[PDB]
């Protein structure tokens, strides 16, 4: 009983960060060492865990958190992080343990006229908590006077969307993240390694 | 591109919005926020390029 992250990994759509989606993995054997040396991620920073030494530990729970965000943001995705990712879409707690892996997906989510299908979240009343997903499309009040639901003076839609072009520089790239939560609490730990 | 300085609009509200210590200042980059957006969805670049360069100022003044 082999882990489904091909299932993650290899996902033909990937959520939007302002929604990511959590795909909870247990009850199977984890092989990363097929994650780390893949060598087509840019990205694989592990907090609280060394990336060689996880195929020795288990856990009680491994959590894929998978979205797509632009590449100048996948510095956000860290603990102790702010941004506008960090602050209003995902956001990793200062004590969070686990992998975040992310790779270049140029080829896959961006279209010749350009792939609008990503959203992110700009404004926001205040910032989210670790692993909080705020999907509300509720009208942002800007200003004092109340927007009842209705774009305009002082009123936003709080969702924007990525306008990712095949002709981006680097910065302006997307990327498929995906971070491994791992629980390394008192438990049968269900979910190891080989 | 157009759509990279969309994005790039974005930060630069983002951040304007951070530092904005003042209420005067988040009242000027809401106004300019609003002017990029349609500027954007009209496909208008000059205009968009006009209200990035006007928010690079404000934050720099914010930062310096
Ligand atoms: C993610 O998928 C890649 C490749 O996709 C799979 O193989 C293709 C040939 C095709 O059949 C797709 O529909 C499949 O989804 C996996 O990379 C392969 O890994 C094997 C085992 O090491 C290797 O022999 C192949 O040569 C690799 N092929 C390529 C193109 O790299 C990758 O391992 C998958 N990752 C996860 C987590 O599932």
């Amino acid at each position: 009983n082999l882990c489904p992250f091909g299932e993650v990994f290899n996902a033909t759509r990937f959520a939007s960060v302002y929604a990511w989606n959590r795909k909870r993995i247990s009850n199977c054997v984890a092989d990363y060492s097929v994650l780390y040396n893949s060598a087509s991620f840019s990205t694989f920073k592990c907090y609280g865990v060394s990336p060689t030494k996880l195929n020795d530990l288990c856990f009680t729970n491994v959590y894929a958190d998978s979205f797509v965000i632009r590449g100048d943001e996948v510095r956000q995705i860290a603990p102790g992080q702010t941004g506008k990712i960090a602050d209003y879409n995902y956001k990793l707690p200062d004590d969070f343990t686990g992998c975040v892996i992310a790779w270049n997906s140029n080829n896959l989510d961006s279209k010749v006229g350009g792939n609008y299908n990503y959203l992110y979240r700009l404004f926001r009343k205040s910032n989210l908590k670790p692993f909080e997903r705020d999907i509300s499309t509720e009208i942002y009040q800007a200003g004092s006077t109340p927007c009842n639901g209705v774009e305009g003076f002082n009123c936003y839609f709080p969702l924007q969307s990525y306008g990712f072009q095949p002709t981006n520089g680097v910065g302006y790239q997307p990327y498929r993240v995906v971070v491994l939560s791992f629980e390394l609490l008192h438990a049968p730990a269900t979910v190891c390694g080989p | 591109n157009d759509d990279e300085l969309h994005m790039l609009m974005t930060d630069l509200v983002y951040e304007a919005l951070h530092f904005a210590k003042d209420e005067e200042i988040k009242k000027r980059v809401f106004q300019l926020f609003e002017l990029a957006d349609k500027a954007y969805k009209n496909n208008d670049r000059q205009k968009l390029e006009k209200v990035v360069e006007e928010l690079k100022e404000l934050l720099e003044r914010l930062l310096s």
